[PDB]
């Protein structure tokens, strides 16, 4: 996308989202990132939504195929491997954008925590399909990114901040689903929920809606886990 | 277990 | 897909359908067609389902973008054009498979009518986005394919045959939406429905369900058009 | 106006 203007890439990413063309959206946002300028709050959301939808489809397909494979020629394994490789390529692409050079230029809490949560998420997706000599290293890479994001968010953001809440939600899912630490997952979700509840009185009607929506997701997980 | 949605 | 076995391509198309990976499904079925052998009833369905889903997504995206464009820089037009070109490429690919060499080798009514209905459908999708010196020629190409399929289906298939019913359904949609002939659309849908109703007594419980399901679609259209 | 679905 080197020949397209940054503003045109952003405008087309928004159009692609409206058209539910998430692969296009992701390619446009990849082009925007590669222009080398920092991303605004809105632009970070476009980048994240695009790739989350792309990899979300790949994860769903991989789970269908992995399930068929476990029930069971080489075809099912071969095709699961093809989907798995494509998923890993997307995760590697996102991680490459974060590393070159989104994270190192992100100084504000809102951008730095957001990018590090992203980094934890895409290593988590890599961990979901990992089975070799590096599942452990991938899990530790996810944990380290989430942990750095938590530390910053606890120091710099109020307990109701939606980025702080969604980071804690996903880190708790990491604990439960990847790290085999359900007690840590439950403790984190419950402490996050309780500290947000105690801060809701400070919020406007619209911020209250933003925060309580994510608190409900924490509660939903706790209901499933307990 | 649900993770965070984008929108 | 030249290096993959035909049977493996078919097996992977079925897996892709289960995983809702329709672009993969279509590429696998394209590879199977290019092996040069005729397709079975089941295989024809896989080919049709794959491409119908792919182009169905492109049509939905094109309509979103065309609507934004009509409400309104060059970005919206440019992106609608990109989606439009990709859609036309898929239609041309399917039409190329029918022409090389599915239709010329199809001698049985069930295969020949099915492929010609397909040919009418993909020219119809080309007509939906056509605006130049060839919208008329594309519309006539769609009409001619549908007409040849109708003529064969009236001579060779009972009025309840699901292929005959779905052909008449889509040809009626062609009349209404493309050819600006709503009276022809309504007449065709109503005569098709009535002649199928009169043949239902001949059918088994399962064939009755197959036929009445498509008759309901004809009725739904008539309710919308009258 | 609906056309025919595959499945
Ligand atoms: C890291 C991060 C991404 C997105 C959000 C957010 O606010 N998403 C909107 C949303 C929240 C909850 C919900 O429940 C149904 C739906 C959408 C926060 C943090
Ligand atoms: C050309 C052609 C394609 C497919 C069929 C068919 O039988 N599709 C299954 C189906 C019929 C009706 C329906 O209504 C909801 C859903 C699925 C026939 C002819
Ligand atoms: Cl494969
Ligand atoms: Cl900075
Ligand atoms: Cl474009
Ligand atoms: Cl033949
Ligand atoms: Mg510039
Ligand atoms: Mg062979």
């Amino acid at each position: 996308m080197g020949s397209m203007e940054r503003a045109s890439l952003i405008q087309k990413a928004k159009l692609a989202e409206q058209a539910e063309r998430y692969e296009d959206m992701a390619a446009f946002m990849k082009g925007a990132v590669e222009k080398g300028e920092e991303l605004s709050c809105e632009e970070r959301n476009l980048l994240s939504v695009a790739y989350k939808n792309v990899v979300g489809g790949q994860r769903a397909a991989w789970r269908v195929l992995s399930s068929i494979e476990q029930k069971s020629g080489p075809e099912v394994r071969e095709y699961r491997e093809k989907v798995e490789t494509e998923l890993q390529g997307v995760c590697d692409t996102v991680l490459g954008l974060l590393d070159s050079h989104l994270i190192k230029e992100a100084g504000d809490a809102e951008s730095r925590v957001f990018y590090l949560k992203m980094k934890g998420d895409y290593y988590r997706y890599l961990a979901e399909v990992a089975t070799g000599d590096d599942k452990k290293r991938i899990i530790d890479s996810a944990r380290s990114a989430y942990q750095e994001a938590m530390d910053i968010s606890k120091k710099e953001m109020p307990p109701t901040n939606p980025i702080r809440l969604g980071l804690a939600l996903n880190f708790s899912v990491f604990h439960y689903e990847i790290a085999n630490s359900p007690e840590e997952a439950i403790s984190l979700a419950k402490t996050t929920f309780d500290e947000a509840m105690a801060d809701l009185h400070t919020l406007s009607e619209d911020s209250y809606k933003d925060s309580t929506l994510i608190m409900q997701l924490l509660r939903d997980n706790l209901t499933l886990w307990t | 277990a649900g993770s965070i949605p984008g929108r």
